């Protein structure tokens, strides 16, 4: 009483119910470096202009 | 001559005080800028001298043909 599978039946993606837990760290990765602090706040105008030699603005 | 053409000594005095304040603030700002640039060149933790690295949005996380990857 065995039925031969048709075309594309064996190539299906199926689901599996298993008791073993999901590995939370399969790559054995360590702690990522902390990113740089972002930029925040409103843009105030430059204090006393360019401040390049004698230029006032 | 003093009434018609010449500025008052008080006006010149306070104008000089304002000028000195402005250039003193500019000089302290310049020194702080040089120190900040040196520190961010040395450590690289701030917004400047952030040379690009590889973006991590190009990685494919789908299962591959071989399980060992």
């Amino acid at each position: 009483g065995w039925v031969r599978p048709d075309l594309g039946e064996l190539s299906k993606v199926t689901k599996v119910k298993t008791d073993r837990p999901l590995p939370e760290n399969p790559y054995h990765s360590r702690a990522r470096p902390e990113p740089n602090p972002e930029v925040e706040g409103d843009l105030k105008p430059a204090r006393h202009g360019s401040r390049l030699f004698f230029w006032t603005m | 001559i003093a009434r018609t053409f010449f500025d008052a000594p008080e006006k010149n005095y306070e104008r000089t005080m304002a000028i000195l304040q402005i250039e003193s603030e500019k000089a302290e700002l310049r020194l702080k800028e040089l120190e900040v640039r040196r520190l961010m060149r040395a450590k690289g933790d701030g917004p400047w001298f952030q040379y690009p690295t590889i973006d991590k949005a190009l990685i494919d996380h789908s299962p591959k043909a071989t399980p060992d990857n």
